[PDB]
């Protein structure tokens, strides 16, 4: 007679779900555990409650010089990160250049606020002309306008008197300060706007020591004008005072930039604006809600994030081998 | 697999067997029925509940990229930027992928050697006081109640209270 | 090995053997020789085939030098760059290298279990009407001619058409 | 572990067994004892050796980080260096870490394999001449003494020699 | 004795051998090496196109056209380039190149220029445009100058302010180059351009230079102790350049339109051209494989296996060979 | 009962723990330790050769004579250099240094230089060589200035122009220092030079340099708003360096033949030395190790172990440990 038996096996079920080893693709388990998230909200969000900066039509440029056509970003509140676009198409109005503009943008990356701070007014240029530095490359309302946050000088009754200015920064953070230069189109435009012909501006702090020549030649127009705006910058730190020395051609600041929060931010490349969310991870593509540790989405991401790889496929075996 | 258990000499899996990974089914006088093992279920948990965190783990301190912007005249630089960046990236999903790929295997080969050694714990449990059928079961030579099932189940069973009338039932059979 | 199959309990491979990587070797009233085992070796080839090609294919997006120069002033960054290049041929070396090498150890050991797999295919096809000599083959109770040495090498060996035979084989042996 | 012999049907190691990883335990007339596998051991003490050798070796060319100093103005060139340097060492130290992780569990299941391999090489020397206690002991059907015993351990038992005073021993036992 | 059946293993008498983590040199049946270690040693044309092989000549020296260069006063389309480690037809004229490894960088993603005179080197009607030769450029003996740019000097005791504008009325970006010379002595630089002091201004849309020469009194290679420092900019389709200048111009005659974009590279190698054919082509030569991996060199272009520094890389694919 | 044989393996009391993927802790009766963990804390020689440990003087203190860095005049050979994080005596008159980090890259593979004069303080004959020091520089209390470079000043009101050279005769690659004063006002600038418009050209074979003073009204610092200037070459042999200054040059007396080049390293670190020797030195101390790992810093110099993060390394070697 057939004796009692007991039999050995194990776990079989309807499950789908497979996997890849070294030696065998496709291989359908009976548990097993998806670790890459692949899903995004496609939404610009808050991060944990902060609102970013959007930069919409305007550069970081546009921004902190003041482009007339930025005037929505003339005092931002403080941000966790700031997006720009590509190529946005208020930038140098007047055309021209920024300098270190990269190295700038790299601190504006540790950066959450700014406060606007006038340094030196525009009505305190009492021997030279200061409401004349507009030009139709810069429009505002219809009207020929110019950056706002400094001032075109031209010269006065014919003369342009030598400049020497000083501002002590006497405020407790950092004031990141802007200034710059007019490169004209010729001799007659040197002296017509500034009647001097051999000009300079000099700029000095505790480690800045710079003087800029104007640079004439013949240029394509570019908004318009053939001349161009050189910009620059530095970092005045409490207690020390920058000094500026001019005949001719002297961009010169009025507002400067208090640095009163610094923290973890970026610059954000994206086309996408606000989306009226809150996340704790955000990509250029969309906000990411998820506890899977992997992601696809995007490399370049800000805040409490999965760690991103290039895969389209991450699952671990956790079960058996499943049979059919 | 390179166990010889699932899918091995045992053919397949069980379907009724839903609260474990690996167990039995008995057939006796009272009655037949599946039971999950739960010790070698809990240690397989354990192992890989500590493999899919291991992995996570040592994925904690991979490369993060950071947006960085360059000029016109700044063009190696800038590729070399994109270079790096993208060489990372490649790298960790490199890492990713391979010990996705190698701990799968080993996860299924693990599953298959807890199969594999649940079946030789009872074989050596039970010796001749059962026969082998070649396919994960055995035939007992004498009466094995549900508690006598349990003693199996659980690593307990008595050979020598079982000894004799295995004895006599296999002299029975060898003689025909 | 890992198995103990290949030069283990089974000491040597076979030189006669040419038409597969598994077989087996019989011997009866009407000859012998030898059988590779279409399955086994079959599955083992695709196994290697889809290892080499999974290695082939991980090492498919590893980094790529791209040849950068620097003036006399600008020493620092040529220096990040050389060895950041060499940083990432470096870990794709090490990548190929390691990768080769745990991978050579798995088919060895790969082959191994596959030698045993077919082995306890076949010790527990047959059961007790044969017995286990210990280098690898089997000595029937009964009378196998080809026939029932194919059935054993396909997988369809019928025990109880012989096991009565076996049996009396067992018992004249035991008995003297 | 995956081979079912260490912790597993052998419950425990020996600590009696100092000149060896892997050994028989003997008990006859002329008295009990251990014994270390000369041969099992010494393919294990080398296998280890040549592994902790490779590893080492596998790490002899990987990053040396330098120093380098950028100014004020460099700071993007000195975040791209910093986040080089720092990246070539966590891929390293992953390297390290997880190569050791998978090695050491590489080398607990070796140790099993040589364990279960030793058993199952005794017990295809014996056959039927001796019965499978269930926890890696052998119980003798016939008299097997010291000579008999390190027949055994090297490999070289003549289970011909024994078979016949094995088969009435077990003759006996089944009636 | 009864029948018997023995279960077994292929064995052959391969010789192979493969590493493991454990043991190193362990033969086995059968054995798959992946790491392509051969190379023709020639430098070959990739998939049909030749490369460009500059031999004796720096890529400042067939650009500006280093009288030593004319073999490439016209180069047709080209796979890669190549260039020396010290090609000795360099600047000839010794001086500096403004940017020159932004504009190397550059070539590495051009495949064919197409020579262009923006300026004619007979419409320089107020100055001398035929003089400006020195003994530092050698052609054939007599005195000369690189080939696309005119050293141009006073006629009649006067240098006239130059003023002239090229539009890029192209489809494709122009290559444009230009320099300015410093001289070394007052004496000198009245004799040349007789203005003393003087300035090279040049704008496009975005380029907005003023050059000023620096007089100074320096060592002399080649002979001279003067300094040609020379600029480039992309010009680009409908932009125009415009120069002027009271002296020390070193003006444009041609440029460079670049009419084919593609992955190209600039090798460093001492080799010259093999008249052969290849797929992948390293600075060591040219390889012709189905391994997924070489080691011969990590700079390659074209359909190449992936670079790894091992001296072997042999997969396992049989069992262990028993000898 | 028959005789029996029983197959087992080793057990001891080690409580030696490693981890594998799916456990942690887990003891084996026999591990290996990969890494180290242990520095002595010190500054040593490297393989018997003593470092240059700058103190609290930078590398421009140093290479530019800062009147309180004379310790470092006349240094010998060194294995690799030590500089704090912010070493006090820097510049002392405050300013700029040129490809300030272009320099410490090149030092990093430098080791022994030799002072040469190439211009005797003692051979102006028309200037004021002996009155440029400042209280912005002291040394013991007076007024001083860098002792490698000259503060020249204008002589019985004129300042004449200055032309020198200096021939490199020497074998060896040199490096050599000089500088420009940058004035506070027009004043200040007739007061020390006399010409009102003034400028430096430097030429060698590669250079071609002319600096102009900027003048203007500075934060002071250290007492100073103005500033020094100062710029570097590497002089090749049989190249000659020519200076032509009519105001503000601070002119070199001594430069810097380099005598040994190697693999070196500028360590920052706070530590001074320890009177010891080691084959391995981190910023933190050195190792004296055989192990193949350690996670002391990833900066090292030396046969040394190859750093990791981690904080242990633990490989099996035995089998699981029965309690
Ligand atoms: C800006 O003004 C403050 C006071 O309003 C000046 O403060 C002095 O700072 C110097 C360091 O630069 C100290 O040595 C003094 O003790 C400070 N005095 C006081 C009263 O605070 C500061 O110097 C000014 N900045 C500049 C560049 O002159
Ligand atoms: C520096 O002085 C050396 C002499 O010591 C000059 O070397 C000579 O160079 C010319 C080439 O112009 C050779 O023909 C001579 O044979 C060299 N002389 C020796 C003795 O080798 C060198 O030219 C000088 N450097 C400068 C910039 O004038
Ligand atoms: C170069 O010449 C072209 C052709 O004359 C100019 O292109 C014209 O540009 C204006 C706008 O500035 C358009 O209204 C015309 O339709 C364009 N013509 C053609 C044929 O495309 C171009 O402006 C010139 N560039 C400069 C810098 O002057
Ligand atoms: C695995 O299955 C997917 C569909 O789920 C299929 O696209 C893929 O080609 C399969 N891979 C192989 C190797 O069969
Ligand atoms: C392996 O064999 C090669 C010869 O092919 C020999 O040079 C090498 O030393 C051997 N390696 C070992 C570990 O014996
Ligand atoms: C090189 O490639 C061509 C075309 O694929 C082929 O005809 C030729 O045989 C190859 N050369 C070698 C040596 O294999």
């Amino acid at each position: 007679d057939p004796g009692d038996q007991i039999c050995i096996g194990y776990h079989a079920n309807n499950s789908t779900e497979q996997v890849d080893t070294i030696m065998e693709k496709n291989v359908t388990v009976t548990h097993a555990q998806d670790i890459l998230e692949k899903k995004h909200n496609g939404k610009l969000c808050d991060l944990d409650g902060v609102k970013p900066l959007i930069l919409r039509d305007c550069s970081v440029a546009g921004w902190l010089l003041g482009n007339p056509m930025c005037d929505e970003f003339i005092n931002v509140p403080e941000w966790s990160y700031i997006v720009e676009k590509a190529n946005p198409v208020n930038d140098l109005c007047y055309p021209g250049d920024f300098n270190d503009y990269e190295e700038l943008k790299h601190l504006l990356s540790r950066i959450n606020h700014f406060e606007k701070i006038q340094i030196i007014p525009k009505s305190s240029w009492s021997s030279h002309e200061a409401s004349l530095g507009v030009s139709s490359a810069c429009p505002y309302q219809g009207k020929s306008s110019f950056f706002r946050n400094v001032v075109w000088l031209i010269k006065k009754n014919s003369t342009y008197p030598t400049i020497k200015r000083s501002y002590n920064n006497t405020n407790q953070e950092d004031l990141l300060v802007l200034w710059g230069i007019h490169h004209p189109n010729d001799a007659a435009e040197q002296t017509k706007l500034y009647q001097n012909p051999t000009t300079y501006i000099s700029v000095g702090t505790s480690t800045l020591n710079q003087r800029l020549v104007p640079r004439i030649a013949t240029r394509s127009k570019v908004n318009g004008q053939s001349g161009r705006m050189e910009f620059f910058w530095t970092i005045l730190k409490p207690n020390d005072a920058i000094n500026f020395e001019s005949n001719g051609n002297f961009i010169a600041p009025e507002y400067a930039y208090k640095i009163v929060k610094k923290g973890d931010s970026t610059i954000m490349k994206s086309e996408l604006e606000y989306g009226n969310c809150n996340t704790k991870c955000q990509t250029p593509m969309g906000a990411i809600n998820s506890s899977m540790p992997f992601h696809n989405i995007h490399p370049l991401t800000i805040g409490e994030c999965p760690k991103y790889v290039k895969s389209n496929r991450l699952v671990l075996a956790t079960g058996l081998r499943n049979s059919p | 697999g390179l166990f010889g258990a699932i899918a091995g000499f045992i053919e397949g899996g069980w379907q009724g067997m839903v609260d474990g990974w690996y167990g039995y089914h008995h057939s006796n006088e009272q009655g037949s029925g599946y039971a999950a093992d739960k010790e070698s279920t809990q240690k397989a948990i354990d192992g890989v509940t500590n493999k899919v965190n291991s992995i996570i783990d040592k994925m904690n301190t991979q490369f993060e990229a950071v947006g960085r912007e360059f000029n016109n005249l700044e063009r190696r630089i800038e590729n070399l930027n994109k270079k790096m960046e993208d060489g990372f990236l490649d790298v960790w999903t490199y890492n990713a992928e391979l010990l996705v790929l190698m701990e799968n295997e080993r996860t299924l080969d693990f599953h298959d050697s807890n199969v594999k050694n649940l079946y030789d714990k009872v074989r050596l449990q039970l010796r001749d006081n059962a026969k082998e059928l070649g396919n994960g079961c055995f035939e007992f030579y004498h009466k094995c109640d549900n508690e006598c099932m349990e003693s199996v189940r659980n690593g307990t069973y008595d050979y020598p209270q079982y000894s004799e009338e295995a004895r006599l039932k296999r002299e029975e059979i060898s003689s025909g």
